[PDB]
């Protein structure tokens, strides 16, 4: 049972990703950390997979994606700066200007 | 007759006259320019027409080896 | 062991390049004795000059770029496919390139920091074009999608532009992990990610009952990434807030190079691999529905840039149908209506950049054009024509083989469904005619003439678009070589 | 048994990330979501990843995420809503994948059924294998610089991109 | 009597080279 | 680190050196690849001269603009080259000299 | 008025080469890359009128 | 939440766990009918498919 | 195609792997025992 557990742990990350942005219609930096959530998510599959599979693709993209979450999150976190620096509010009302 | 060089030397005159004229110019503005574009539209023509020839030439193999592939089939 | 990198020499020169740029900028706009010059023009002429040389490298060593193969393996995999792909590419950039002075030095956007992003996004899409494992092809990837948020923020006082940045980064973000997701789920369940092997493991398969959920979920998460970037719809939303957004050359940019780099990796990862019929159905769909939503959104817009996006979403539609059919002609027509598309929307773009000197917003601001500059009206109303598919204008070849490819695989309501929205098309497309010929404007605006790039660039795609049916077989030939290769 | 100790604790700590009032909080949260990670990594025997688990998402990561939200001083009405309605909405979206994807593994990876009988024994030995045993470490140093050095300098380039990004949206010079 | 601009005169150089290089680039090809 | 130059399409033309050393290569350089190489690195300057004369440092562009076209075009003699002794490109005299020495 | 036009029309070639080429430099502007840069680019004096001139 | 709360709901995620697990038990124990069912619908489909292919 | 992965291109590992089957870290292990 230990691959099923191992795999449900993971996937309850996953959906605890989904369900922060279903629940975060107001706050979008809520928003960015369930995104971070899912990346977590994926990054725990491929380390389970390489051990279940005895197989070094998985660890080597793990890192690889490591790396990409850390520049995805510095740059992410630079744009809702400079937001919030033009709006002075976080208010998703005050980023809602370009529609139709 | 209708040689690819009259064809590229054309559209490169054509091609210096409609950038003057989209730029509200002259047609004749700057002539040199209108030699230097007859020039490039010339050697573009032919060798767009032996690029042609040569990408045949390729496809001709390469349409004979998915023949050949296919044909592999019925052995 | 030096000779192996001949593989990768035009990678090397342009990263090696932008890295020269990136220095010199810095030194130089940080100089107090040269009075802190704006550098985005020179670096801008260095960066173009730096595509081209890399565009002569890499298309003059064609076989060289396959050597040593089996070292390379692992890493990518070059081909006549990949050669043509990213020549496309690096066509494709230098025109946008080439496109953006008028706007670096009006405006004074004097950041040559775009620039250098421009260059690394590129690197980023010529390494999609070659990848051959999930792990590359994800790495690429992301390394695009990275400097796209960026540039997408350039305008970092402007509501807009901040506003373009922040729904890109995280509609980007959340469909990245999707397609993370599935990758995983793929690799835990066959052992592989290189292409070959998933196309062994795959191949004779496909659903034969005792089906693996695994790798059916992680073709379908993918395939929703890859949906997300070629904003095929439902996947579609971000792309019309972001095109308008973002500054108008970033606009300009997004709308070509990265289609181009994501059709390659659809192809070379479905085509070449083997689900099957759910994932061409999966397109299938999502063609149809981007046909209809694109035309009946695109007929609400008042404004250019708007128009233009919910376009190009209804294109994708019409370029996806032939993915879908899974033929030989299938996957040229889908080809040849990349390059069309390509050449039309930097047409296009080229006449918005030149009327964004005078700030044009709505397509009511183009009223009385044909009077205070009629060779242009002409130009625009040519693109448009185009657009609407009218022969014999090049944009006619995507029209023919849509309604090829549903009269023979029997699609009766695909045929229906592209009559319908061509003309809806059409009229939203001669709309802007009547605006520039027809219309009587108690005001007008006059617009600054072009700057000569803009202007041979237009002239020359403005032949292309009313000549090309007179002598389309380098394409035809080129495209059929192409769809060719990804199999032998 | 542990691992369903680890895995409630990652269950309540991400549901109090993605539905704490404060972001303060949320980031905090995170945080205790990381070390139960690690935990099941060092379950995994991946050390390497344990511990750098924590010195790149705890340690550099979540402190920058710290740093950002904690000078926003967000007030509460500016992100306030209340969530009882979203509930069927969660239901559906969440019962769906739960059911296709929590049991994907099942018909791929089928459990062994513990029987009342001891397995151990049948646990075969390999010694060849133990008289030079590779941490995780260098496993996957023997792998990253040479047979795959392109994936790690893209991902350099990445680094790159970020770096430039960070500096051109938001530096203000004195 | 002489230009002065050292600058001026090494891209005058430079240009000169390219034309040349490219005739001769064109003539042995 | 194990190397394989083994490419995917063969040589049309014979192969004088399946693996040319660097040295060898640079070598081989005919009169055309010197002349590929001056006319890129020439239009390099030149572009960087005139793109840098509005910002005012005409001179450092010229020198950045020729540090890409010098490295460019040593790239572009240097695949001709290496591709002429590896017999993937037309090399008459490269087999000449080979069948000679 | 007359102060303005006689100095203008009495200036030399240099001096008109000059303030062409300073005209074209000021005639736009990027603040937040001179925000970015920590710099604050001033109109030179003479491209500026006398106050006595203006509207107000 | 208060601390006690974390500590309650950290119980009820346990017992969520270990429901889990009877779950996955269960889902085990029924492939053999699972596969019983696939084998008679792949019989049933394939006289289908060699009687309908008689005509 | 027929049998596309039969193309000499789509065997890339059948002919690279044999190559770097002596590399510590894929080796099997009675292969030090013995060498
Ligand atoms: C015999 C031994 C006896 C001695 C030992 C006894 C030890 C004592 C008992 C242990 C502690 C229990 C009591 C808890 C504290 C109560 C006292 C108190 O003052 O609370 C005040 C508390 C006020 O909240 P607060 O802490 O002050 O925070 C205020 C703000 O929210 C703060 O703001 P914030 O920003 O920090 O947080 C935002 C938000 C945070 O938002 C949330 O936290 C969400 C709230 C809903 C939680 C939903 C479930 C989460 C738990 C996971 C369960 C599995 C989920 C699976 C889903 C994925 C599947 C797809 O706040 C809230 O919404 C607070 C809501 C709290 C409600 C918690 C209800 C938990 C669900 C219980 C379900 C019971 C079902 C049983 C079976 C379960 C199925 C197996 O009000 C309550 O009384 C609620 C707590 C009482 C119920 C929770 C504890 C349940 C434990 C049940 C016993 C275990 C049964 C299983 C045993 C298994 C054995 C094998
Ligand atoms: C063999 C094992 C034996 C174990 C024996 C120990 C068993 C302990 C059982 C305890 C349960 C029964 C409790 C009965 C009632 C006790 C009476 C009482 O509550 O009065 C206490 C009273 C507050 O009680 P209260 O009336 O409920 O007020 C609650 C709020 O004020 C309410 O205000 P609020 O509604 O606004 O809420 C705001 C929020 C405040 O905002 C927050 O975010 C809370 C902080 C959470 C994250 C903070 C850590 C991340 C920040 C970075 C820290 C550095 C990271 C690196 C260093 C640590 C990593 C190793 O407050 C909370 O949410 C508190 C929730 C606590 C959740 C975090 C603690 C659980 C950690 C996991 C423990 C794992 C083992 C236990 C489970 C075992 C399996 C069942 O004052 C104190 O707690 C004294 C402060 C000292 C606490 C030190 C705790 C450790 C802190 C340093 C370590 C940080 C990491 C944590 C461990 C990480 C492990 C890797
Ligand atoms: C620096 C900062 C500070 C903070 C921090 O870092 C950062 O600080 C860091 C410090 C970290 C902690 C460090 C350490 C641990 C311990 C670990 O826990 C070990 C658990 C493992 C080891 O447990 C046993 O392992 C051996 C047995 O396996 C025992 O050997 C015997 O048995 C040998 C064989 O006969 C004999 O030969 C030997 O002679 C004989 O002695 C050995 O003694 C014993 O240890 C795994 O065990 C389980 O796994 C089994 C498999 O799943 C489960 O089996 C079950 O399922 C099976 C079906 O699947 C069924 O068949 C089974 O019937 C059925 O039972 C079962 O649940 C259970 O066994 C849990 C994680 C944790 C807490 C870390 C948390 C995170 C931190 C706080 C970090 C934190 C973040
Ligand atoms: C049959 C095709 C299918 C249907 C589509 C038709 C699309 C057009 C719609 C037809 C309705 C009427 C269209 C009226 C357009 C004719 C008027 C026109 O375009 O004249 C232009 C002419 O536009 C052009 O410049 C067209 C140039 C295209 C060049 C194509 C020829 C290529 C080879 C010619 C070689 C050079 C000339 C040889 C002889 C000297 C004048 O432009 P202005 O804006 O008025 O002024 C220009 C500025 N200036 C005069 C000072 C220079
Ligand atoms: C008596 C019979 C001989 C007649 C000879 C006629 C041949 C003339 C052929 C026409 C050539 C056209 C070349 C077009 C390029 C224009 C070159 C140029 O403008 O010179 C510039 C720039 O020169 C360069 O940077 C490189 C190009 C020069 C190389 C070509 C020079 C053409 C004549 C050759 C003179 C050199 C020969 C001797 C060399 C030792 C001088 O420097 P700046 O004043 O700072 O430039 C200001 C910006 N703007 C370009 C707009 C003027
Ligand atoms: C053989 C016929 C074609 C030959 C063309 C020249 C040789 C090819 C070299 C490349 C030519 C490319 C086109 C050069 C002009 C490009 C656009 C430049 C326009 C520009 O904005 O900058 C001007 C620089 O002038 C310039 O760039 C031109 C500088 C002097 C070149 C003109 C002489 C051409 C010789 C033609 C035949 C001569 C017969 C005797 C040999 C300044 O503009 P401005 O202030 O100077 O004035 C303009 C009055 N609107
Ligand atoms: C954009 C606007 C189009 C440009 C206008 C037309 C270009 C014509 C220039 C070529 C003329 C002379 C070519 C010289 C030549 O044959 O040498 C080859 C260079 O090919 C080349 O120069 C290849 C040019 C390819 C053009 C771009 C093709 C795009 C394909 C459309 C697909 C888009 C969808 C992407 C998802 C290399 O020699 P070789 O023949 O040995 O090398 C391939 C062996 N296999
Ligand atoms: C008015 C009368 C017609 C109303 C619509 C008829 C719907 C039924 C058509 C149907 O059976 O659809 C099948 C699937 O096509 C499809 O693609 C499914 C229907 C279209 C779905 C995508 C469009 C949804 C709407 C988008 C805009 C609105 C957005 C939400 C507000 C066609 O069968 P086939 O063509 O596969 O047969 C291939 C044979 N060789
Ligand atoms: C196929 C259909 C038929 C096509 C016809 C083919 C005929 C060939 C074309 C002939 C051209 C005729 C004109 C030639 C003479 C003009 C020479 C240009 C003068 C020049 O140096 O231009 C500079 C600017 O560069 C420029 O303006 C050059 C850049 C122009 C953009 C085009 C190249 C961009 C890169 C490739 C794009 C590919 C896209 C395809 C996907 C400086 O100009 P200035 O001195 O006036 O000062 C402008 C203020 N800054
Ligand atoms: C490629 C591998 C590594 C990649 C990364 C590192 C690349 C190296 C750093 C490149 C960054 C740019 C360096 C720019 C240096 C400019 C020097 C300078 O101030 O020049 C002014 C300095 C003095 O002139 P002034 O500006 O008139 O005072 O030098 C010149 O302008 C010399 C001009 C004649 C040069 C013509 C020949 C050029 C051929 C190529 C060399």
């Amino acid at each position: 049972m230990d691959l099923i557990k191992y795999f449900t742990f993971s996937m309850i990350i996953f959906i605890l990703g989904i369900w922060g942005i279903l629940l975060n219609r107001r706050n979008i930096l809520i928003m960015l950390m369930s995104i971070e959530l899912m990346l977590l998510a994926v990054n725990l599959n491929f380390l389970v997979f390489s051990v279940s599979l005895d197989d070094m693709m998985g660890q080597v993209f793990a890192l690889l994606v490591l790396t990409v979450a850390a520049a995805e999150s510095a740059i992410g976190l630079a744009i809702f700066v400079i937001t919030f620096r033009v709006r002075g509010t976080i208010a998703v009302e005050f980023i809602n200007s370009i529609q139709g | 007759p209708i040689s690819a060089t009259m064809v590229g030397a054309l559209l490169g005159l054509g091609t210096q006259m409609y950038s003057n004229a989209l730029r509200k110019l002259p047609y004749m503005r700057h002539p040199w320019e209108h030699v230097v574009g007859m020039g490039l539209g010339a050697v573009f023509a032919n060798q767009l027409v032996k690029w042609d020839v040569k990408l045949k030439e390729d496809l001709d193999v390469m349409l004979a080896k998915a023949r050949a592939a296919n044909e592999r089939r019925y052995f | 062991m030096f000779n192996l990198f001949l593989a990768v020499f035009p990678e090397i020169f342009i990263i090696n390049a932008t890295f020269i740029l990136l220095i010199h900028g810095v030194v130089f706009s940080t100089s107090k004795k040269y009075d802190y010059p704006p550098l985005a023009s020179n670096v801008g002429w260095l960066g173009l000059l730096s595509v081209l040389i890399t565009l002569l490298l890499l298309a003059a060593g064609a076989p060289l770029l396959t050597i040593a193969h089996l070292f390379w393996n692992n890493l990518f995999r070059r081909d006549n496919f990949t050669y043509f792909c990213q020549i496309f590419l690096l066509l494709s950039t230098a025109g946008t390139i080439s496109m953006c002075f008028d706007f670096f030095d009006q405006e004074r956007f004097d950041a040559f920091e775009f620039i250098v992003l421009i260059l690394l996004s590129t690197c980023g899409m010529l390494f999609m074009i070659s990848a051959y494992d999930l792990i590359a092809m994800y790495l690429a990837i992301e390394l695009q999608s990275l400097c796209f948020y960026v540039i997408a923020a350039s305008k970092r006082k402007s509501e807009f532009s901040t506003e373009a940045g922040l729904k890109y980064l995280i509609l980007g973000a959340f469909s990245s992990g999707i397609l993370l997701f599935g990758c995983s789920m793929i690799y835990g369940s066959t052992g592989a990610t290189h292409f070959d092997q998933l196309a062994k493991i795959l191949t004779g398969y496909e659903i034969t009952g005792a089906r693996s959920s695994g790798i059916f979920m992680g073709i379908l998460f993918i395939a929703v990434g890859f949906l997300f970037k070629i904003t095929a719809v439902p996947f579609h939303m971000w792309a019309p807030d972001i095109y308008e957004g973002s500054p108008t050359p970033v606009t300009a940019f997004l709308s070509i190079a990265p289609k181009i780099s994501i059709f390659a990796n659809i192809l070379r990862v479905f085509i070449y691999g083997s689900y099957g019929a759910t994932l061409q159905q999966i397109f299938f769909f999502c063609s149809i529905a981007s046909m209809i939503l694109g035309a009946l959104a695109a007929m609400a817009q008042t404004k250019v840039k708007r128009l233009l996006a919910y376009s190009s979403i209804g294109h994708v539609g019409y370029i996806c149908i032939g993915f879908s059919c899974g033929t030989i002609e299938g996957i040229q027509s889908l080809l040849i209506g990349i390059f069309i598309y390509a050449l039309m929307t930097m047409d296009a773009f080229a006449i918005v950049l030149a009327l964004r000197q005078t700030r044009v917003k709505y397509i009511a601001d183009l009223g009385a054009l044909a009077k205070t500059n009629p060779i242009l009206a002409i130009t625009f109303s040519i693109t448009m024509f185009s657009y609407a598919g009218i022969p014999p204008l090049a944009g006619f070849c995507s029209k023919f083989y849509l309604f090829f490819a549903a009269l023979g695989c029997g699609a009766y309501f695909l045929a229906l469904v592209g009559v319908v929205t061509s003309v809806i098309g059409c009229f939203y497309y001669i709309r802007l005619v009547k605006r520039m010929f027809f219309d009587t404007p108690r005001t007008w605006i006059l617009y600054e003439p072009m700057d000569r790039n803009k202007s041979l660039l237009l002239a020359m795609t403005s032949f292309f678009i009313t000549l090309f049916l007179l002598y389309p077989s380098p394409l035809f030939s080129v495209t059929h070589q192409m769809a060719l290769s990804l199999y032998l | 048994m542990i691992l369903s100790v680890l895995s409630s604790l990652a269950l309540v700590s991400g549901l109090m990330v993605v539905r704490a009032k404060n972001p303060v909080h949320s980031v905090l949260f995170f945080i205790l979501v990381f070390c139960d990670t690690s935990g099941l990594l060092l379950l995994l025997g991946l050390d390497f990843f344990a511990m750098i688990f924590l010195v790149v998402y705890i340690g550099a990561i979540a402190v920058l995420f710290l740093f950002v939200v904690m000078m926003f001083h967000i007030q509460i009405a500016e992100i306030h809503e209340e969530v009882l309605r979203y509930l069927p909405v969660s239901g559906i979206i969440g019962l769906i994948f739960w059911w296709e994807m929590f049991f994907i593994l099942d018909n791929e990876s089928i459990p062994l059924l513990p029987t009342q009988r001891n397995t151990t024994s049948l646990r075969y030995t390999v010694y060849a294998g133990k008289v030079r045993s590779w941490t995780n470490l260098e496993t996957l140093g023997n792998l990253l610089y040479t047979y795959y050095f392109v994936w790690f300098l893209v991902s350099s380039l990445i680094l790159l991109v970020a770096m430039i990004g960070a500096i051109v949206l938001t530096m203000h010079r004195t | 009597k002489v230009s002065e601009d050292k600058n001026r005169n090494y891209a005058v150089v430079a240009g000169v080279v390219a034309i040349v290089g490219s005739i001769g680039w064109y003539l042995k090809a | 680190m194990n190397t394989d130059i083994t490419a995917l399409e063969k040589a049309q033309y014979p192969v004088v050196d399946r693996n040319p050393a660097f040295t060898k290569v640079v070598g081989n350089f005919s009169t055309l690849d010197y002349l590929r190489f001056s006319t890129i690195t020439g239009i390099s300057v030149t572009v960087g001269y005139l793109s840098g004369i509005k910002p005012g440092i005409k001179g450092p562009s010229m020198v950045t603009g020729g540090l890409i076209g010098l490295m460019g075009g040593f790239m572009y003699a240097y695949q001709n080259s290496a591709g002429r002794l590896m017999g993937f490109f037309p090399n008459d005299g490269e087999v000449a000299s080979y069948q000679k020495r | 008025l007359a102060q303005i036009h006689a100095s203008e029309n009495s200036k030399s070639f240099e001096q008109i080469e000059v303030e062409r080429a300073l005209r074209k430099k000021y005639a736009r502007k990027d603040e937040d890359y001179d925000s970015m840069l920590g710099i604050t680019r001033e109109t030179p004096p003479e491209l500026i009128l006398p106050d006595n001139v203006l509207p107000g | 939440v208060k601390v006690l709360t974390y500590f309650g709901m950290t119980l009820a995620a346990f017992a969520f766990w270990q429901s889990m697990d009877k779950v996955h038990v269960w889902i085990a124990l029924h492939q053999d009918e699972k596969q019983e069912r696939m084998e008679k619908e792949a019989e049933v489909r394939r006289v289908r498919a060699e009687l309908l292919r008689k005509a | 195609p027929y049998g596309f992965w039969t193309f000499e291109r789509h065997n890339a590992q059948l002919r690279w792997d044999p190559q770097i089957s002596q590399v510590a870290g894929r080796r099997d292990p009675y292969d030090d025992l013995l060498e």
